[PDB]
């Protein structure tokens, strides 16, 4: 339509059609908005819209319009500037320049269009980046003068300073050379003092004017570096700790100047600067005292109201607090005099610790933790905070959050149920509260001791019985396990738990028991020394977990069993020997009982059950009675896996079932389950089943195949076949699990390996791609990972099987086939550390799809494959080195040592891979470093390409200097040789070399870049 | 029924466009299209104090598809900066998109996201996380494909926007739907569809639901 | 809702099949509800997302319609639905509900089937 026609460069500019396309994208909607916007965009992106920047700025109308204009030539001072002849760049200086002048001039325009102006002066601070103090010394000078003469013109200089420092100071690490920060760095350190002394007259001769506030944000950025003496050596800090706490205008960015000012770099030896270190402080908690709430105010709820700015207030005084406390409060320890202080300030964060605002309360836990862990160490110390310490217990015992093991949660309905997700945010925050409360349970046990105790008897008279309630105190128990003394934690813990099991039998109905329950399961399974002591009790215990077992929530027989573990893990030893007053080991009495204590358990607990009773077995070290204690455990699943091999066997009719398929399931699960907790003593179970599982995984990959082809591809996605193909896959985590632990590689070399190969590899090579298991790979990695150097035949079969067909199924795209992806890189890393002679058993053409797959690795922005990709890289080369100067390595550099060197610079180079840029950094390093080094025995370079006698080394700067020359035309040779030179000198100092990379990534955007930037190391 | 313009930025990959679009249709789009300067999508929430509107400015995090970068925050009056918690380098981006964002919107309220929690092999570890601190920002934990805090971010927002802390999301009422007879006219192509939607697998059969 | 009483209460993930596309996407996860109207006894699917309680299915459970099974699932149903006004305007999808097990889609599709005979009056 009409909008299009701005983007027509051979007419004038309708400057009027401009601004309708601009008001159309900005307050337009749907179609018409959306085409406005790419109109908006390409008219930006032409590289000659800089020149109609100025005709904008003078003729439009629409303040949006101007802003669009700055980003224009924005995107020219940060990219092309040196290009532009010096009249270009003077006239484009000259039009800021005035453009912000008479802006700030006329007062409507100074109030009105302050985005405008602020865009105004990044956009100046980027023609100052390129062009000060070099080519335009005056500048510090000529704004100082300018300020005298106008108020406006004054504020708006304090925001150019205020962008410059950040710029300089704040920003410049990713985005200009070291030279280039060095330099103006240094550049306004040279000029700060005339720039504070307008800064400290602006702030004497005012209020809390806007001009103030200005002022002050510019002394924020100003405060990360300037010399100390600036801040105690005038009257800034009595001004920013009086004056300016006043007036609330000034008080959030004072507030936040004097946190800054409590980190600035100063003496520990002078004893004046410890007492303005403590004035200001003083000055500080008396204007909030008196001017904003008293130390007794409710901060929780001023914070829940949410009036103003209150709640950032508070963030900030929080900030302001912790940051000083943590630093200085020694400084207030001693002087009795400052002990009021000292003691305001803390009560001010157990206020602040009491608002209900996660983030607010991280803040101010991790000041205590600070402080406790402090008081628990440092002599004569704790007894100052007694009070504080005191309650502060009462805040975190109240405020517990839900630990990773409890299962039952309170929804929105208002009903429990089974917890959804894992809440890692705050079983981090359970962690952190349970660190704090453990110092503080060193710091007075008997205060924590009758605070809690005094809580659970409010908990059973029902006074303050709730659901919230019984849970936090309940965590809080059990988060201080190992701070009481074994003695007061006899009575304690039993005291509680007799307490909880009563509460477990008044309270009515299936959703307060549930609660209870998982209190009760948290506590005791935080407490394995006292249950160990008491076999009683440990006995009762279990039978109780038992009994949870049997309830119909299934978030509480999850949790049962997940105790179950946890306690057993501990306790195994008291399970496996028979104990005085006892019949038989209590091992052997739950093996027995298992179909009835698991009949109402689910598969996945079920398989959880006998991964304890795995543990406890393991305890065992006779090895005649482990065995046996294995066997009789795996009885119901060795009965049904007796049973069920004879039928399918006898007819491959009957595992078509899908009810035959869950039964087999569960069986391998069962197995993998125990195997997991059981390792290397698992080994006779295994053989038990080995041959035979073996053989229904061929049976199982049969059918899978017959049902592909008649059905389709989408038989994969089918009930039936995701049955299958469960079963292989977990005959593929049994038998990994099994190698993982094992400690008879002798026997796993002779019996496991050869049978397993046959079952599992040309199945995976001959299926269709999408009825390939990534399990496979998974499987074949700790095979070659354990004992690949046993193998050396097994392992090139492996690689002959899923090599090239599993590099055909990832090589189209990133995104296909996730996990054989990941499974492939980790397999080819693992072989290449453990087997490398596979890969020289590979013909010349397979070898060129390794390299290539290689390569295929650094492209990924999958950080499980990219990583995995440069570590192979790094090994092989190494693997390569190790060689010496024999054919396949003389021919290996002269195939691919280019390769390795241009592909490491692409992802380098590009952008798009960041995040891997150490590990590419030193994979550059070690293969220029062999050229460095002349550990490449023969030429690099094909023979009459160059003079006879060059090296390697003079040939590999040529190779570099012209790739670098044709990939990034716009840099000049002298630019490509001074960072080639300086590159190849750093390459046994990684750091430094890293820091020259960045720079070149820094010259790459860009035209113009300084040579010499790169002699800065 | 007023309105507030929303801006999210982020890096590319975060999951900016998957997260709003889970707000707007209720899908999870696996595919990874890079968003091309920007989209923008009304959104509407039903709260206790009336309908809220988010014009949502979903911004290109990725340099090259930038657009006009910091020409989207004009006018904003609350933001989004989201991040990939398995993934660092999106994490130290965050105070430079921070920078750009507050420079044009000087006081506006901002919600930091974390997304991706989900996963398994975390990188950008909660303790980590305290660059919100200084800056007056919201934080959460949030996860476009479990939903994970996924409505905390617009009701925090929702609440600094309408000057009200006990502002609440309620249930939209209901209207009694109508009883369309179905036309033979469009019966064909409506069972063609039926019988195809059949043997396409619905997504993420291990899912709980 | 409040002259309206629920026969039926089930957790449930709902799906539409985008055409164009060629790929099923999710529309809620919520409680799927079955709504009987006192005064006309007509009961209706309702179901509402999580947290934003946003409609995501809102349809008479017409006599005409069908369960079907879906390719890839024991524990879903497919149907054609001719006029849904979760998001407005009277539209026609291609529904598919996912249940947490293949119980709670047994137990759906007998209920659907008990309230489309109470429709028919
Ligand atoms: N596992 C997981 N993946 C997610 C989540 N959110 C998004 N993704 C995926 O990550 C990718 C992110 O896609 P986008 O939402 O387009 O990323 P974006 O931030 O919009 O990127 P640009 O538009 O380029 O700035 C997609 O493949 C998503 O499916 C999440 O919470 N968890
Ligand atoms: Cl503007
Ligand atoms: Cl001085
Ligand atoms: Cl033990
Ligand atoms: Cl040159
Ligand atoms: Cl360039
Ligand atoms: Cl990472
Ligand atoms: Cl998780
Ligand atoms: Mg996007």
């Amino acid at each position: 339509g009409a909008m299009e026609g701005i983007l027509d460069f051979s007419n004038d500019l309708d400057i009027a059609l401009l601004d309708q396309v601009v008001s159309t994208f900005y307050q337009g909607s749907g179609v018409q908005q959306k085409q406005a916007q790419e109109i908006l965009t390409k008219f930006q992106d032409n590289p000659d819209a800089w020149q109609k920047a100025d005709q904008i700025l003078q003729f439009s109308t629409n303040p949006q319009s101007k802003f669009i204009a700055l980003s224009i030539l924005d995107k020219l001072i940060t990219r092309k500037w040196k290009l532009l002849p010096n009249d270009h760049r003077i006239g484009i200086r000259n039009f800021v320049v005035g453009m912000i002048i008479s802006m700030c001039q006329d007062d409507e325009v100074f109030k009105t269009q302050k985005n405008l102006i602020n865009k105004s002066d990044l956009t100046l601070v980027q023609i100052l980046k390129q062009e000060w103090p070099q080519n335009w010394p005056e500048f510090i000078p000529e704004l100082i003068g300018s300020s005298s003469s106008s108020v406006n013109v004054c504020e708006n200089n304090m925001i150019v300073l205020k962008l410059l420092s950040e710029e300089v100071f704040d920003f410049s690490a990713e985005q200009m050379t070291q030279a280039k920060a060095l330099h103006l760095k240094n550049s306004m350190s040279k000029e700060f003092e005339q720039i504070f002394k307008l800064c400290f007259q602006v702030l004497e001769q005012g209020s809390s004017s806007s001009l103030i506030v200005a002022t002050l944000e510019s002394l924020l950025r100003y405060l990360h570096w300037i010399p100390y003496r600036y801040i105690y050596e005038t009257n800034i800090l009595e001004l920013l700790s009086t004056k300016f706490m006043t007036s609330p205008d000034t008080r959030a960015i004072t507030l936040k100047c004097l946190t800054e000012v409590s980190n600035l770099k100063i003496p520990q030896d002078n004893d004046l600067i410890k007492r303005q270190t403590v004035l200001f402080f003083q000055n500080t908690l008396q204007q909030i005292a008196t001017s904003v709430m008293p130390v007794t105010a409710d901060l929780k709820a001023t914070y829940a109201n949410a009036n103003g700015n209150d709640q950032s207030f508070l963030q900030d005084l929080a900030m302001f607090l912790t940051t000083y406390l943590a630093r200085n409060r020694a400084l207030l320890e001693s002087d009795e005099s400052l002990r009021e202080l000292l003691l305001n300030a803390h009560q001010y964060l157990i206020q602040l610790s009491k608002i209900e605002e996660r983030e607010l309360f991280k803040t101010t836990l991790d000041y205590w933790h600070n402080l406790v862990a402090d008081l628990f160490y440092e002599p004569l110390k704790k007894h100052i905070y007694e009070e504080i310490c005191s309650q502060l217990r009462l805040v975190i015992i109240e405020n517990m959050v839900r630990p990773e093991e409890v299962l039952v949660v309170e929804n929105d309905e208002g009903e429990i149920v089974r917890e959804f997700v894992k809440e890692s945010d705050t079983i981090q925050l359970y962690k952190s509260e349970r660190e704090v409360l453990v110092y503080l349970t060193h710091l007075n046990v008997i205060d924590t001791e009758e605070i809690m105790i005094s809580k659970l008897a409010r908990q059973i008279d029902g006074s303050e019985w709730s659901w919230h309630n019984i849970n936090t105190l309940s965590w809080a128990i059990g988060s201080i396990s190992g701070t009481m003394s074994e003695d007061t934690e006899k009575r304690f813990v039993v005291t509680v738990i007799k307490d909880l099991l009563g509460l477990c039998e008044q309270k009515r109905g299936k959703d307060n028991k549930a609660v209870v329950a998982s209190d009760i399961m948290y506590v005791v399974g935080q407490y394995p020394r006292f249950l160990k002591a008491h076999w009683n009790f440990l006995r009762t215990v279990i039978l109780k977990l038992f009994e949870f077992m049997h309830e119909t929530h299934e978030g509480v027989q999850d949790m049962a069993c997940d105790t179950f573990i946890k306690i057993v893990q501990k306790c195994k030893y008291h399970f496996v020997i028979q104990q005085p007053r006892e019949s038989e080991p209590f091992i052997q009495t739950i093996i027995r009982d298992i179909q009835k204590t698991t009949a109402d358990l689910q598969p996945q607990q079920v398989h959880t059950f006998y991964k304890a009773c795995g543990i406890i077995i393991s305890e065992e070290r006779s090895v005649a009675e482990r065995n046996r204690l294995l066997s009789d455990l795996m009885q119901l699943p060795n009965m049904a896996w007796d049973t069920i091999v004879e039928q399918s066997t006898a007819n491959p009719t009957l595992l078509l079932d899908s009810e035959t398929v869950k039964i087999i399931a569960n069986i391998i699960k069962t197995n993998v389950a125990v195997c997991t907790s059981m390792g290397a003593d698992f080994y006779p179970q295994l053989g038990h089943i080995y041959y035979n599982m073996l053989q229904l995984y061929r049976a199982v990959s049969s059918m899978i195949s017959a049902q592909v082809a008649a059905e389709g591809l989408i038989a994969t996605k089918t009930p039936k076949v995701r049955g299958l193909r469960t079963i292989k896959k977990e005959i593929l985590k049994l038998v990994e699990t099994y190698i993982s632990k094992a400690r008879n590689l002798d026997d796993v070399v002779k019996v496991l390996v050869e049978p397993l190969l046959n079952a599992v590899l040309e199945d995976y090579m001959n299926n269709v791609p999408d009825a390939r298991d990534a399990e496979v790979l998974n499987c074949m990695t700790t095979v070659v990972e354990k004992v690949g150097h046993m193998i050396p035949q097994g392992v090139i079969l492996i690689l002959q099987s899923v090599f090239e067909c599993t590099l055909d199924m990832i090589n189209k795209d990133f995104t296909e086939y996730p996990e054989h992806r990941v499974e492939f890189y980790k397999l080819l890393k693992v072989i290449n550390e453990k087997s490398f002679a596979a890969f020289l058993e590979l013909p010349p053409a397979a070898f060129k799809l390794f390299v290539d797959a290689i390569c295929w690795a650094f492209k990924h922005n999958n950080r499980d494959v990219e990583v995995n990709g440069l570590q192979i890289a790094l090994d092989l080369v190494k693997n390569i080195e190790r060689m010496g100067n024999v054919p396949f390595a003389n021919e290996f550099h002269k195939n691919y040592f280019f390769i390795f060197v241009s592909e490491t610079f692409f992802v380098l180079t590009d952008s798009d891979h960041k995040s891997g840029f150490s590990k590419q950094a030193l994979l550059l390093m070690k293969l220029i470093s062999l050229v460095y080094d002349n550990k490449i025995s023969v030429p690099l370079y094909q023979e009459a390409e160059v003079p006879q006698g060059t090296s390697n080394q003079v040939y590999l700067s040529q190779y570099l200097a012209n790739m670098l020359s044709n990939a990034f035309p716009h840099l000049t040779s002298e630019q490509i040789a001074s960072f080639l030179s300086a590159l190849t000198k750093q390459c046994k100092d990684l750091v430094v070399f890293k820091g020259t990379l960045r720079d070149f990534l820094v010259q790459i955007k860009e035209v113009g870049g300084d040579p010499t930037d790169y002699l800065f190391a | 029924q007023v309105q507030f313009k929303l801006v999210l930025v982020g890096d590319g990959g975060t999951g900016k466009t998957t997260f709003v679009k889970r707000h707007l249709t209720g899908e999870f789009e696996k595919k990874y299209v890079a968003t091309l300067g920007v989209e923008v999508h009304p959104l509407v929430f039903h709260t206790n104090r009336g309908p809220i509107k988010f014009n949502v400015w979903d911004t290109a995090g990725q340099e090259k598809f930038g657009g006009l970068r910091d020409g989207y925050y004009i006018q904003a009056q609350c933001a989004i900066i989201m991040f990939d918690v398995t993934s660092r380098v999106t994490y130290k981006n965050v105070p430079n998109w921070h920078r750009d964002l507050v420079r044009v919107c000087e006081n506006i309220p901002i919600v930091l996201c974390g997304n991706k929690v989900d996963i398994k092999d975390r990188k950008v570890k909660a303790k980590s996380i305290v660059f919100h601190r200084k800056k007056n920002l919201q934080y959460y934990d949030i996860s476009a494909k479990s939903n994970y805090n996924f409505e905390k971010p617009f009701l925090w927002l929702a609440r600094k926007l309408i000057g009200d802390p006990n502002l609440e999301f309620v249930a939209m009422p209901a209207l009694a739907p109508p009883e369309v007879v179905m036309d033979p006219a469009l019966a064909a192509q409506a069972e063609h569809d039926l019988e195809v939607a059949q043997t396409t697998a619905l997504p993420d059969e291990d899912d709980d639901l | 809702e409040e002259d309206e009483e629920v026969l039926y209460k089930v957790r449930a993930k709902l799906f539409r099949f985008d055409a164009d596309a060629k790929e099923w996407k999710e529309r809620g996860t919520g409680d799927c509800k079955f709504l009987k109207n006192k005064k006309t006894n007509k009961v209706r699917i309702l179901m509402r997302r999580d947290k934003t309680l946003k409609i995501c299915a809102n349809h008479i459970i017409a006599p005409e319609y069908t369960l079907k099974p879906n390719v890839g699932s024991d524990r879903s149903w497919v149907y054609a639905c001719t006029a849904d006004i979760a998001e407005g305007e009277a539209e026609a999808f291609t529904f598919a509900i996912r249940f947490g097990s293949k119980e709670n889609a047994d137990k759906f599709k007998e209920e659907f089937e008990k309230a489309q005979e109470i429709n028919k009056k």
